[PDB]
């Protein structure tokens, strides 16, 4: 019979349409690039306000010092404070049979900084991102419950099983961790702070209620092998690792995304960092030869974005810039051109 | 025995049998089997870089769109089954009494039905008696053969006398039969009723599909039902025709096949050189898998299911979605809605929707379809004279004038003979009507037209029996007796009918009508006195464009009646050929006649055709009309309906069996070396062809030899083509020189030729009916087609254009990213978002965008569509969508793609980009920052190539962004404590709780619609086209 006649049906339908006259095309990228050069400018204000410190350390082993704090080469360390520094840093290297080639950097600071500090470790080139990589741990064996053989994630396979036993941190995440351990305290040298850090409230919240202490029985489970050197008699009822208490673990579990990543350890918040001269003693258990790149400490602050990154203050400057590029191109040729 | 069922085989599926067929058919495809080929190999152990069920989630939920449109259009299917299978069958019971009222379920070998009138005849029957005592009945085939003539259908004689209930209970007998083979005038059949041999013949042969309209019941002996009669045996599949959208949708899919096998090799081939180059670097993963080609197989895998979604599952569903919904849109049409005839513009084929906007070479039939099939009763040559304005009308008067002054007027009772013949002789049958009329049922509408035309000036015939006399009702007097004598009918190569005729007075005289180069071939006229004028008024009304017949008369005196009558008589008798001895006899006595004069009837033009011709050629159409009308009538034709323009070259050819190469080679000559300025010699250009050199024009020696002087032309018309050159017309021109075509009819002969072309179009209304449902659009009128083809030809193929090729962009600018991600890890296979709103995307978000551009974007409108055909034009050539802006939307896809990846590489530099406190952004918050910034890229481009967008698309565009930004916290919140995306543990806080997360999103999508906005500007202000002019006119 007869089809409706509603403005639906009959293909009538109420609709602006954008015209895209220059009387409203060049106030969109004037208005565009006029409201991008604020932000663009206000965040590269908020990208380099932070003033951050960045040491690689890995060649402090071979290249070392062993009874002095000699000179640094420049192209570890970038700083970019507010003010200048005097004296460039030093570092040496020690060894007492119980550290094993621990590492006492030392840094000059130049003037307080005033915002929260943060210590990271930046590993370049460690592929934490791999397919094999962020799998390879069982939900529910960091969840605490005792899960036994065959009833295991099996993506933790070349790591999952050993003699007869299981390990109880499976898997290529769990294995293999950055452990180095840093330094609890800022030694403040020469009489001006000795500053101290905290490793609590460093790991994601929903870690901290993901990560449970385990179940076991602490005799069916076994270390991985990598790790097996700070347990060498292997796991007892004493020296298990409280999962929920380590919170470092829980770092190294939450994978980044880029083989150039961060990883927080310690942080202070409550208090101001003042001016003088620090050193902190890194204890190098982790070794260069088993991922590829370099392991330098971060000493930095925040700011709206995250740290000193210009590339969104830059990236909101190229889009203020083709809006008024091609936003005084398409004006000369919308004079000249009918001229 | 077990017969089949009452339905129409256009069965696509069975409840039983609906998984093996459907599942073939589905995946019988490509980007089916290819998405459950990645499937079956995604189950092997430790390869599936993003899950198992996303991939045969969404590939089976695009299974269950495809199950539910085909379920819905195969239960209308069943539908319209069920209102054809449940008829009302009154058959007889061999126990108890009088036929019952049952269904059609009861109907086996031999059974006896008595069925009524103005009801569909179930199958195929054979007719023992009827209503009428002979036991001939009257009857229509409205489903069987298209010709409305109302078939005498006659029985045999010695079972006509069973009439009563109490008559065929001791009636019963064996019939073999003819074989179930679809000859439709061909039947073999015996009957031993009461031991007595009993032929039969194919004229008691009422068959399956008709509809009983004048008797009170008819009988019915049922040979044959289910599958097995003359008309489902034929049943014909229809086979699905590939569109020119969907040929390079094919080659299209090829494409993207080949850049994902591109993008396999580079990256696993990477992952073979950076596995092996860093080994000693990569002991933190502990591949000591030996097999490094194994794991070549493996990682390729890992890849050719990570990339797998580069082509679109949700596209070949939703292209099929969105041209089903075109198809519902151009059917809910008023300005394609003719009231008069009540058809709603139904669309037979919903996958041609794209077709309409290609079309190059319409062809036409011209009866009905550009005529409308009304016979009206215009003009007629009488006494040598006509009204030389026109005022036939008013010459009419002056006719009833010549006959009213009997005393002084010689040609009054040349006349009284004149509207004696337009008043007797015919084939058609009288049908008296409840109005205080009669109105004719038409076995001719040429004898229809005539008799009314008798009518019109007060000659009501009465009803005529075969073996009895007649009366009339003329105006001046009261009423006249004549004879039913003896009838010569109509034949092809015979041009002529005649009639033997007894006046009351005893002057049985001869009456003989038919063409002018037959029946002006065999007359005196009393020494050619009113010759010349009918010649001369011949080519009046070969001037006019009007059906034009002849008309004259003679004598018979008592011993050539005597002795004519029984040369005459056992001349009938002939059943060896019915149409040869009858006319060797039906023109012994066709010597040296008297001629009368001429009868002219109209076939008029029809409302909006000439118009639809003219507009229809302005869009760079090559409009064919095929007819089977003779040369002059036919340019008068197109002279009027707008075929042919003034001084038009007018290819005239009337070839015979070798006349070929004269004028095929001289008009080659004449199309090349006489080179005109090739513009309005273009626009000026016709060919008028005959049917018999037609004949022999459409064969493989001399087919493309017609072809190079065919499409030269603006406007080809043919004449007296028999109808199976139309068919070869359709295929001719559809085999070489590959254009899209269009044809279109309003008879049953149109069925080979509307079931050819490239989109077939029947036209409803008029006493056919095999048109409108072989088609792929059913339309009221001819006009119809000047708005759906231009209008929504432009509109179907401008949408299905940017909708399948935006949703190529939006799957190519999401996994790109994955792409490009793979040379920021080691190589992997790592997938950077969650593994469901990778499903979730191609299916729950973008999804909308694609269906919004192919429905409801208006690219120019409507009313200044068609106010300048020359848009059709661009749509025509191939503009809109090819390979080339195929690779154009893909780059754009890398483009966009490489700048959310390279753009959030450079933002989320070492994941430190959180101010909450120290943590990081990790993996999987960068993973919904690349895919959200993708979604907004990608929405983005879908505002851009969108025009006249507000309705139902501020749900879709913005909405896919609203959508998504309210679906993630939902999700992402609620989803990850039920163990099925354990990955999103903290996204929301570390995303939405972000403080440079939605400054990625503002500017970094805009960083985009840069080369996308200021290349939209650009090509509509400073390199315009027409159709960007015609959106602001
Ligand atoms: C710190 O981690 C490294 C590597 O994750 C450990 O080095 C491995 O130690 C085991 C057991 O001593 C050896 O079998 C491996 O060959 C070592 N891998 C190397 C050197 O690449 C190291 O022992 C850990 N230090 C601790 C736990 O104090
Ligand atoms: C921050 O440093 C000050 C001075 O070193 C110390 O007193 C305070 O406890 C520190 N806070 C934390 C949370 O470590
Ligand atoms: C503060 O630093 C001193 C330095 O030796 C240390 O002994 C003390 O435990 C620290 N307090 C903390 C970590 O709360």
């Amino acid at each position: 019979k007869k089809p409706p006649n509603t403005a639906f049906r009959q293909q009538r339908l109420k609709a602006w349409q954008p015209i895209l006259s220059p009387q409203s095309v060049l106030p969109l990228l004037i208005f565009v690039a006029c409201i991008f050069t604020p932000i663009g400018i206000g965040l590269i204000v908020s990208a380099t306000k932070v003033q951050d410190l960045t040491i690689d350390y890995s060649h402090c082993d071979t290249k070392a010092s062993t009874t002095a704090f000699e000179d640094i080469p420049k192209k570890y360390i970038k700083y970019h404070f507010k003010s200048k520094v005097e004296n460039k840093p030093q570092w040496r290297l020690t060894e007492n049979e119980n550290g094993e080639q621990s590492c006492e950097l030392q840094f000059e600071i130049p003037n307080d900084i005033k915002k929260s500090i943060f210590i990271y470790y930046k590993i370049t080139n460690f592929y934490q991102n791999h397919r094999r990589y962020v799998q390879s741990f069982d939900t529910k064996q960091i969840l605490g419950e005792p899960i036994k053989k065959d009833d295991l994630d099996t993506s933790c396979s070349p790591i999952r099983s050993r003699e007869d036993k299981i390990i109880y941190p499976c898997g290529l995440i769990a294995n293999s961790m950055f452990n180095d351990t840093f330094s609890q305290v800022l030694s403040g040298i020469d009489d001006t702070e000795d500053y101290n850090l905290t490793n609590k409230h460093i790991s994601w919240s929903i870690d901290r209620h993901r990560f449970k202490t385990t179940k076991y029985n602490a005799s069916d489970i076994v270390p991985p092998p990598n790790w097996m050197k700070k347990y060498p008699d292997g796991y007892t009822d004493e020296n298990l690792p409280d999962i929920h208490t380590w919170e470092e673990f829980q770092v190294w579990m939450r994978t980044a995304a880029f083989p150039k990543f961060y990883k927080l350890t310690l942080k202070n918040e409550s208090a101001s960092l003042p001016k003088g001269k620090y050193q902190m003693n890194i204890e190098l258990n982790y070794p260069i030869s088993l991922f590829g790149g370099t392991k330098s400490f971060v000493l930095t602050t925040n700011g709206a974005i995250g740290g000193r990154n210009m590339s969104l203050g830059v990236l909101y400057l190229i889009v203020a810039g083709l809006c008024a590029l091609f936003g005084i191109i398409f004006l000369v040729k919308l004079i000249f051109q009918p001229r | 025995f077990g017969y089949s069922d009452n339905h129409i085989s256009t069965t696509k599926y069975n409840f039983a049998t609906f998984l093996p067929k459907f599942l073939f058919q589905e995946f019988s495809k490509y980007a089916n089997l290819f998405f459950l080929c990645t499937s079956a190999i995604q189950q092997v152990p430790h390869v599936s870089p993003t899950n198992r069920y996303t991939t045969i989630g969404t590939l089976l939920v695009v299974l269950i769109v495809s199950a539910m449109k085909e379920c819905i259009e195969d239960i209308k299917r069943a539908n319209s089954d069920k209102e054809l299978n449940n008829s009302t069958a009154e058959i007889f019971s061999e126990a108890h009494d009088d036929f019952v009222e049952k269904r059609w379920i009861d109907i086996r070998v031999g059974d006896i039905i008595r069925v009524k009138s103005e009801e569909p005849i179930p199958a195929d029957t054979i007719i023992l008696s009827s209503s009428e005592p002979e036991g001939l009945c009257y009857i229509e085939t409205a489903n069987l053969d298209g010709e409305t003539n109302l078939k005498i259908k006659q029985s045999r004689v010695e079972t006509a006398k069973f009439i009563d209930v109490k008559t065929l209970k001791n009636m019963n007998g064996k019939v073999v039969s003819e074989q179930p083979n679809s000859s439709l005038y061909t039947y073999e059949g015996t009957m031993t009723l009461n031991d007595r041999q009993i032929p039969l013949s194919p004229d008691q042969m009422i068959l399956r599909g008709a509809t009983l309209r004048n008797t009170a019941w008819i009988f019915g002996l049922v040979i044959f039902t289910g599958h097995e009669t003359k008309l489902l045996r034929n049943a014909t599949a229809t086979p699905i025709k590939r569109t020119a959208v969907e040929k390079i949708i094919n080659r299209q899919i090829i494409a993207l096949f080949t850049v994902l096998i591109v993008l396999i090799l580079i990256s696993s081939i990477g992952n073979v050189i950076m596995s092996t180059a860093d080994a000693k670097h990569l002991s933190y993963l502990y591949l000591e898998g030996t097999n490094k080609a194994g794991l070549f197989f493996k990682d390729f895998l890992t890849f050719w299911i990570l990339f797998s979604n580069l082509v679109p599952i949700s596209l070949f569903v939703t292209v099929e979605l969105i041209k089903y919904y075109q198809a519902f849109m151009i059917g809910s049409d008023l300005d394609l809605y003719y009231e008069k005839t009540d058809t709603p513009t139904v669309v037979r084929t919903s996958s041609l929707v794209e077709e309409l906007g290609q079309i190059e070479y319409i062809f036409s039939d011209k009866t009905g379809t550009l005529t409308r099939n009304i016979m009206e009763f215009k003009s007629c040559s009488i006494a040598g004279h006509c009204y030389i304005g026109i005022e036939v009308g008013y010459r009419k008067f002056d006719d009833l004038k010549k006959k009213l002054n009997d005393p002084s007027d010689e040609d009054s009772p040349i006349i009284n003979d004149f509207l004696t013949l337009l008043a007797t002789c015919h084939t058609v049958i009288p049908e008296f009507q409840s109005d205080g009329s009669i109105k004719y049922q038409a076995a001719s509408p040429d004898e229809g037209a005539l008799v009314q035309g008798g009518a019109d000036l007060g000659y009501k015939f009465i009803i005529r029996k075969p073996n009895s006399v007649t009366v009339l009702l003329e105006e001046t007097g009261e009423e006249k007796e004549y004879q039913l004598l003896n009838i010569c009918e109509f034949n092809s190569t015979r041009k002529r009918m005649s009639a033997i005729f007894r006046f009351p007075d005893g002057s049985i005289k001869l009456f003989c009508k038919g063409a002018d180069t037959v029946i002006l071939e065999r007359l005196d006229d009393e020494a050619n006195q009113y010759v010349e004028a009918t010649m001369r008024h011949l080519e009046d009304y070969a001037s006019e464009g009007l059906r034009t017949l002849c008309l004259a008369m003679r004598d018979i005196s008592e011993g050539e009646y005597e002795e004519w009558n029984s040369i005459y008589n056992e001349a009938a008798t002939t059943l060896d050929n019915r149409a040869e001895k009858l006319d060797e006899a039906a023109n012994l006595i066709e010597k040296n006649l008297i001629l009368i004069g001429a009868t002219a009837i109209e076939d008029k033009l029809q409302d909006g055709v000439p118009e639809t011709i003219h507009t229809l050629q302005e869009a760079g159409i090559k409009i064919w009309v095929l007819t089977g009308d003779r040369q002059e009538t036919a340019i008068n034709i197109g002279m009027s309906c707008r075929l042919l323009s003034e001084d038009m070259n007018l290819l005239i050819i009337n070839e015979e069996t070798r006349d070929d190469t004269e004028r095929n080679l001289l008009e080659k000559i004449n199309a090349l070396n006489e080179h005109q300025l090739s513009t309005h010699d273009m626009n000026t250009l016709a060919l008028v062809i005959d049917g018999k050199s037609l004949g022999f024009a459409l064969e493989p020696e001399l087919e493309d030899y017609l072809l190079t002087v065919a499409k030269l032309c603006k406007a080809v018309i043919c004449c007296r083509v028999s109808p199976l050159q139309k068919a070869l017309v359709v295929k001719m021109v559809k085999r070489k020189s590959s254009s899209l075509l269009l044809a279109i009819g309003d008879g049953a002969n149109d069925v080979s030729m509307i079931q050819a072309a490239h989109v077939g179009v029947g036209i409803s209304g008029m006493e056919g009916m095999q048109a409108a449902r072989s088609a792929d659009i059913a339309v009221g009128q001819f006009k119809f087609l000047k708005k759906l083809l231009l209008v929504h030809g432009s509109w179907s193929y401008q949408r299905i254009s940017v909708a399948i090729l935006y949703s190529f962009y939006k799957n190519t600018a999401l996994y790109m990213t994955q792409f490009w991600y793979v040379f920021a890890n080691a190589f992997s296979g790592q997938s950077i978002m969650e593994s469901w709103t990778m499903s979730f995307y191609n299916l729950f978000f973008t999804v909308w965008p694609p269906f919004v551009i192919g429905v409801f974007d208006q690219f120019v409108s409507s009313r200044l569509l068609e106010r300048y055909p020359q848009l059709y034009k661009l749509g025509q050539k191939g503009q809109f969508f090819s390979v080339y802006i195929f690779w154009g939307w893909i780059i754009n896809g890398f483009f966009h793609s490489a700048i959310v990846f390279i753009g959030t590489i450079l933002i989320y530099r070492y994941g430190f980009a959180l101010n909450m406190h120290g943590e990081l952004a990790d993996h999987w918050s960068w993973g919904v920052t690349v895919y959200t910034t993708s979604v907004i890229i990608v929405l983005g481009k879908a505002a851009l190539v969108t025009n006249q967008w507000t309705k139902f698309t501020l749900i879709a565009i913005p909405g896919s962004l609203l959508f998504w930004l309210i679906f993630f916290p939902i999700y992402a919140s609620i989803f990850p404590h039920a163990n099925i995306s354990r990955e999103y543990y903290g996204v929301v806080k570390h995303t939405y709780g972000s403080g440079v997360f939605w400054l990625t999103l503002i500017v970094l999508p805009i960083f985009a619609l840069v080369r996308d906005f200021l290349w939209k500007y650009y090509k509509r202000m400073y390199e315009p086209e027409t159709y960007h002019v015609i959106q602001e006119m």
